[PDB]
């Protein structure tokens, strides 16, 4: 017997979603292979600056290929501790010398394999990088293709600007390229967007003569001299939108007469009759202009040269010099506009030299340009790699709008290029052909990770490569390999600038594991100063039809930026070359096959593919012949023997983000725009507890990316501890004995950016076989496989008393007696000890003008120990800071001289704990410097460790020695019984007593053996770890070692903090109400959380509603079929009631029949449906009005959906039913802005008497212009006027008002501002002067 | 557009339809993305003249 998996919508899931880290993972591997060989990424970048040719030296420089080193640590001492983490890069090289100088006889190739340039970080196993101290991640960028497009208008705003049309090319380094017209008809050329300039300016610097570039943008029409009268070759097609201006005959047929105009019937007549040949006057052949240069071939004069006009009186020489061959240009007054035949005329330039000294000045305005500047910087304008690179994909892309063939070429552009494209752009402006598509992902191309570092890496390549020229002199011989030639700072100056001061990259967003994956699975808008700004955007922010399964449009960040960014979905991949291939199943005929194939953003709109919300029982049938199908942009109705493709499901239209999102079809774009950013601001909370309506994406998230760990390779389990699990893998012959030993460290309380906690607790018990593939742990918030974000609680939607007035959220007084939003919080406090005037500072407990509880906690050494209860003004870092002499006094002098230095010349100067906050140590950093002696500091912690290591050792001997011992007695008392014998001599004798020759004898013997080999082993273990501990030493990129404690305090659930599901529904916490007053159910189960029902006619989200219903009839869905049918095979008391309380409820003869199905029956009737344990809902496609509301009759308890409750104030019957469940709502993570802002009497600034914060003193509120209006508003006087005054600048107002209140009176009259100070005496120093002056 | 839409939120409102409705749900939000970092820009054209 089988069935079917029975969930809401009928769309099976063929091809599982592949590797999320794939936008990640293969995008920096083919940049950079440390594995594997060398190609693509640097590579392709290696041979575009190792290969040096500099003359008078005859060198060259061949590259092989390189292999990333070693690098620093592994993946958790970069949070853990300080450590930046910075792979060296090292390659392969092997030059040649031929010395070109004096005679000095050497020739030899001395091969450096290794040489260190450049210090380029690496990618974590998941997908992150490491530089400074926290994660950072690089995000991907998109922006138009670096080649050419045929736009509307721009320039023109400010006047008319009508009938113009221009094209514009965005490269990524160089100068930019613009062509476009003026009201005159003539074109010009814009360079690094400057000052207008003639268009054929730069085509003479490429060796160009006036001829050529006729024979450029115009098509050529032959005519022809026979028997004295003037011919030409007919084209029909170029007769489109021209008046007859002469008797258009052939064969003795007029087509068209004299007088009426061209139409298009007119055209196809000339082309079936072959119409090739025909008579043309004088005067049309004047309106034409000439190509070339043509002389009398009769007496050697020059008739008319090039570009010139043609008339009357030229034309009246060319017929009697002799020529045969006319070789003019066609322009009329429509489709053909002599455009350039304008722009020679307004061009001063006349060849080549004059071009190429025009454009270096306007380049770079100053220094006379010479006869090889000029050259040098016209080819490194559009002709260059090493200025101008439009990358390898930039050629593709290129070819695909001028129509070309071949898809590959080269990155810098060609003297072909250029011309071919203007032609296009004429066309347009002449009326033949449209528009290009932008939007359209033909022309958007995504740009990896990996791409994005060789970005950045090309750069300062051609910085050191300017170095390696000169620096190739100051060789002797032979030996200018390693730094004697190659300086790894330029590029070092040119890529940490991006790992950091780059607007495109910030700092990893690691509050949640799926808010991590949504990091990297990233596009961005915005980068290098070569694209778009942040002004403009209405163009690219808004999605275009063509963004089909290949981006969510609806997932972008809700702030200051709205549609800017928007991250990558889920099926789609950055393939190959930048193009953006979603998946496609390819169906033939009426049969779908479950093989899948990515087709390109130009590919699709050549087939016809169909959609995910048809029916399909299984893969070899369809449902009806006629089903809403879709093309690429339009919609019609197509048969099952048209369809050629098919969507692989309704997953790939958005992004993991919003994939979790069960009713994402019954949100609206609006608020489903903050649901899926309420996942990316979630946190680990204590009791993980998955949602009550999974899609299938949850499990996906955790195992790909770096969430769950996943064993090596399978074996069985010995031991599970929650810092290491160790696998006892059977290499060799299988015994409990130590083999393949695998340790596995799980990160237990490590501070992340978001200054969240991750951990990850062991599943696996005692002797459990592990497959490969299998979990470990769990993590930040999983609870086995799967992710669970927030809690399910008890919901009930009504208007309680006020507090749900807008956004706010009520909750009963249970939620805090109970940690199950208790969250973990850890803070840095960093403490840097720096140069004294005095002498360097010190690190020590000696810390006068303290109390005893603040050094009590603290060591000898003033770093507190680890696990102190530490709370608002106890000490963590014992830092102390020398004074001065102006600072000293006569009595503090004299005994400094006299008890010693060390007596009374520090003060008090250590780092406290912020007002307010208030946890407990975790994690204490250790550091210190060998020049500066290792001091008390890493002596006491070293012998600490000593004295515990030495200690793990006497109790595993003893364990082993009280193990095996009591092993032997068992053996030796066999035969040779020797009870109150034994137990007299010392235990190290029990093994030079033998025993009668037997096969016993020899089992004493080995347990001898296995004694001494253990022990050794144990004792060898302590040894190792007196090495690490005493070896060497990692310190900070400070100076004087660094104290880093972390403090943790439990985050409560408190008013302010905000939470919200996954619709889009986000509130914050009002009052937190006892559970007397708030309303309960008949039986017993009070509301835990309440919201709003105003929030759904307003807010557009009927979705979060249905989840409800969804939750309290999830007793009698789909989850019945596992809390009942699976629990009743477990217990012999629930078998009983199961098979009979089931038909009472769902007499469906599609459901399973406990009565008729036996125990073995409905056992496989559950693991159909075994993932999806709280029922299972896609995202477009799955739930239904009919569907849900079937499914609430089956199980217990309400109907409909509404439920009488009752009044929890009251407590009599409340007026009609209401709607409840369970809403799986999820909380926001807190960060440092909701931390309380308290001051009232801190510090101030220098030049300015503005109060300022920083660590201990919190920074005071501004009060800008706006807030000023307000009060300047009221009648008020005196209150906005001290707000400027006695509060902040005025320094002899703070003083003499806090005096007068401590007394019990009023402050003085606020007389003179400090802001009236200052001010006036900034004027006085000028020329001008200002006086108050009385009444 | 010309093709309009007959799904609603009610129902089963396919992957199509959820995707015209974005155009125009991309203009609002963008709108007060950039008014939400100085509102007070406006008002200062005209307060510091009357």
């Amino acid at each position: 017997k089988k069935r079917i998996r029975k969930d809401f919508g009928k769309r099976p899931q063929v091809l599982d979603v592949p590797y999320l880290l794939s936008i990640q993972l293969d995008s920096f591997q083919k940049f950079i292979e440390q594995d594997p060989e060398g190609q693509y990424g640097l590579e392709a970048a290696f041979r575009s600056v190792f290969p040096i040719q500099s003359y008078s030296g005859n060198s060259e420089l061949q590259y092989v290929s390189y292999r990333l080193g070693e690098p620093v640590f592994d993946v958790q001492e970069c949070q853990i501790r300080g450590v930046t983490y910075s792979a060296p890069l090292r390659v392969k090289l092997r030059l040649v010398i031929y010395e070109r100088e004096a005679p000095e006889g050497t020739v030899k190739d001395i091969k450096e394999q290794e040489v260190y340039m450049g210090e380029i970080p690496l990618m974590t196993d998941n997908g992150t990088f490491v530089i400074n101290g926290t994660e950072r991640v690089i995000v991907s960028q998109l922006h138009r293709s670096p080649g050419v497009f045929f736009d509307s208008d721009k320039g023109k705003t400010h006047s008319s600007g009508k009938v113009l049309y221009n094209a514009r090319i965005i490269p990524y380094r160089g100068s930019w390229l613009d062509f476009e017209f003026d009201p005159k008809d003539n074109l010009f050329v814009r360079i690094d967007r400057r000052r207008k300039l003639p268009a054929t300016i730069i085509l003479r610097a490429l060796n160009y003569t006036t001829e050529q570039i006729l024979d450029l943008f115009f098509e050529k029409v032959i005519f022809e001299i026979r028997d004295n009268k003037l011919q030409m070759e007919l084209v029909p097609e170029r007769l489109r939108g021209e008046t007859a201006s002469f008797d258009i005959e052939a064969n003795g047929k007029v087509y068209v007469e004299k007088g009426r105009r061209i139409t298009a019937r007119h055209i196809r007549q000339l082309e079936k009759d072959d119409v090739k040949l025909i008579e043309v006057p004088v005067e049309y052949i004047a309106g034409k202009v000439v190509a070339k240069d043509y002389i009398d071939e009769s007496t050697g004069e020059l008739i008319c040269a090039a570009n010139m006009e043609l008339s009357l009186d030229l034309l009246a020489k060319l017929s009697q010099s002799g020529h045969k061959r006319i070789e003019t240009l066609f322009t009329n007054d429509l489709d053909h506009g002599p455009y350039i035949s304008e722009t020679l005329r307004v061009d001063p330039t006349n060849d080549r030299l004059s071009a190429l000294v025009e454009i270096y000045r306007m380049m770079r305005p100053g220094e006379p340009p010479t006869r090889e500047a000029a050259e040098s910087l016209f080819e490194n304008l559009f002709f260059s790699e090493d200025r101008y690179d439009l990358s390898a994909v930039g050629r593709m892309k290129f070819n695909r709008s001028l129509l070309r063939e071949e898809i590959e070429g080269s990155g810098i552009l060609s003297k072909d290029d250029i011309i071919d494209v203007m032609k296009k752009l004429i066309d347009i402006r002449n009326g033949k052909g449209e528009v290009d598509d932008i939007d359209h992902l033909g022309n958007r191309r995504i740009r990896s990770v990996g791409e994005m570092a060789e970005n950045q890496f090309r750069v300062g390549l051609v910085r050191v490569e300017r170095a390696v020229k000169e620096r190739l002199s100051l060789g002797d011989l032979d030996t200018l390999m390693p730094q004697d030639m190659i300086n790894a700072k330029p590029i070092s100056a040119a890529v940490k600038e991006f790992f950091g001061s780059s607007q495109l990259s910030q700092f990893m967003v690691q509050n949640n594991p799926l808010s991590e994956i949504t990091h990297k699975r990233r596009i961005s808008a915005l980068g290098p100063g070569g694209l778009t700004r942040e002004r403009a955007g209405f163009e690219v922010r808004d999605v275009h039809p063509t963004h089909y399964g290949r981006v969510c449009p609806i997932e972008t960040p809700e702030g200051p930026n709205i549609g800017l960014i928007n991250s990558l979905s889920v099926y789609a991949q950055t393939n190959e070359y930048g193009f953006l291939e979603t998946p496609y199943r390819k169906v033939t005929d009426g049969v779908v096959t479950d093989e899948i194939h990515y087709l390109s953003a130009i590919e699709e709109g050549n087939y016809v593919i169909a959609q995910a919300n048809s029916n399909l029982d299984e893969e070899g049938h369809f449902v009806e012949d006629l089903v809403t199908c879709r093309s690429k942009g339009e919609s019609s109705l197509f048969s099952r023997d048209q369809v050629d493709y098919m969507d692989v499901s309704t997953q790939q239209v958005v992004s993991v983000g919003a994939s979790l999102i069960p009713f994402l079809e019954h949100d609206d774009a609006n608020r489903a725009l903050m649901g899926a950013n309420m996942q990316r601001q979630a946190v680990p909370t204590l009791r993980a507890d998955k949602p009550l309506v999974g899609t299938g994406m949850e499990r996906a998230v955790a195992v790909d990316s770096g969430v769950t760990a996943v064993a090596k390779r399978g074996g069985v389990v010995q031991y599970v501890d929650a810092s290491r699990i160790v696998i006892k893998v059977n290499e060799d012959e299988m015994y409990p004995g130590e083999a393949g030993i695998d340790i596995y460290n799980l990160t237990k309380y490590t501070r992340s950016n978001q200054n969240t906690c991750i951990n990850q607790m062991p599943c696996v018990s005692l002797g459990e076989p592990v497959e490969r593939g299998d979990v470990l742990a769990d993590g930040p918030s999983t609870d086995l496989g799967e992710l669970a974000l927030g809690q399910n609680m008890r919901v009930a939607f009504m208007p309680w008393n006020g507090y749900n007035f807008e956004d706010s959220i009520l909750v009963s007084e249970r939620v805090v007696q109970e940690d199950r939003f208790t969250t973990i919080h850890i803070q840095e406090l960093a403490c840097v000890s720096r140069d004294t005037k005095l002498g360097p500072e010190e690190i020590t407990a000696d810390i006068p003008n303290v109390g005893e509880a603040a050094l009590s906690k603290l060591d000898e050494s003033g770093i507190v120990y680890i696990g102190a209860e530490v709370t608002g003004g106890d000490i963590l870092v014992g830092k102390v800071t020398p004074k001065g002499e102006t600072q000293l006094t006569p009595e503090e002098k004299l005994l400094r001289a006299i008890f010693g230095e060390k007596a009374s010349d520090v003060k008090d100067s250590s780092l406290r704990v912020p007002n307010g906050v208030s946890g407990t140590v975790i994690d204490v950093q250790v550091f210190t410097r060998d020049g500066v002696e290792k001091d008390k500091r890493a002596l006491e912690i070293e012998e600490m460790q000593l004295k515990q290591a030495k200690k793990d050792l006497s109790e595993e001997l003893q364990i082993l020695e009280a193990g095996l011992f009591s092993r032997i007695r068992a053996v030796l008392v066999a035969g040779g019984v020797e009870a109150e014998k034994l137990d007299k001599l010392p235990r190290d004798r029990w093994l030079e007593l033998g025993l009668t020759d037997e096969e016993k004898q020899n089992q004493l013997e080995q347990l001898a053996e296995q004694y001494d080999e253990l022990k050794h082993e144990f004792e060898k273990k302590l040894e190792a770890k007196r090495r690490k501990i005493t070896q060497g030493d990692d310190l900070a990129p400070g100076v004087l070692k660094i104290v880093k404690v972390y403090l943790a305090v439990k985050r409560r659930i408190q008013p302010g903090d905000k939470m919200a599901g996954r619709h889009g529904n986000k509130g914050v916490i009002s009052k937190i109400n006892p559970i007397e007053d708030m309303p309960y159910d008949e039986n017993g189960t009070p509301v835990d959380i309440v919201l709003n029902p105003l929030g759904v006619p307003s807010r557009m989200n009927i979705g979060q509603i249905l989840e409800t219903h969804l939750g309290m009839a999830a007793k009698g869905i789909g989850d019945k079929i596992n809390a009942m049918l699976k629990q009743q095979q477990e217990v012999a008391k629930l078998r009983e009631f199961i098979q009979r309380a089931y038909d009472l409820g769902a007499d469906v003869r599609q459901k399973v029949d406990l009565s008729t199905f036996s125990d073995e029956e409905v056992m496989r009737l559950a693991e159909n449906l075994r993932k999806g344990m709280p029922i299972a809902t896609p995202v477009f496609d799955g739930a239904k009005e009919a569907e849900i509301k079937e499914l609430l009759k089956l199980g217990d308890l309400p109907t409909s959906g509404q439920i009488r409750l009752y009044d929890g104030r009251t407590g009599e019957q409340f007026e009609r039913p209401v709607t409840v469940g369970y809403m799986y709502m999820l909380k926001l993570n807190h960060l440092v802005d909701d931390k309380m802002h308290a001051r009232s009497t801190g510090s101030y600034s220098l030049v300015t008497q503005q109060p300022l914060g920083g660590k201990a003193q919190f920074g005071g509120q501004r009060f800008g212009e706006m807030e000023v209006w307000a009060l300047e508003a009221y009648g008020a006087a005196y209150t906005l006027q001290e707000m400027l005054t006695v509060k902040s600048d005025d320094v002899n107002g703070r003083t003499k008002m806090y005096k007068n209140i401590v007394d019990g009176n009023h402050q003085m009259e606020p007389g003179m501002p400090e802001s009236f100070n200052v001010l006036l005496k900034e004027i006085r120093s000028l020329g001008i002067n200002i006086e108050l002056e009385d009444e | 557009i010309e093709t309009p839409i007959t799904a609603n939120f009610r129902e089963g409102l396919n992957v199509l339809q959820y995707f015209i409705s974005t155009h125009g749900a991309r203009k609002g939000l963008a709108d007060t993305a950039l008014k939400t970092a100085n509102s007070g820009y406006l008002t200062r054209r005209l307060v510091d003249v009357a």
